[PDB]
């Protein structure tokens, strides 16, 4: 959840403008489990 | 051809940005 945060500062400016949020993040991101 | 679709200022700055991000 940090890491949810940071990351979130970390690519938001890559972004600037448009992208609530909800599952269109600023950054690109698919999960893989077990 | 730019063609116009009309609402009514329900949520244009909400569902115009979820027109953007899903388009």
């Amino acid at each position: 959840k940090k890491l949810r945060e940071v990351l979130h500062e970390l690519y938001k400016h890559l972004d600037s403008s448009a992208a609530s949020q909800q599952e269109y993040y600023p950054y690109v991101y698919y999960k893989i489990d077990c | 051809g730019f063609v116009a679709g009309v609402i009514n200022r329900e949520r244009i700055p909400t569902f115009e940005r979820m027109l953007w991000r899903v388009c």
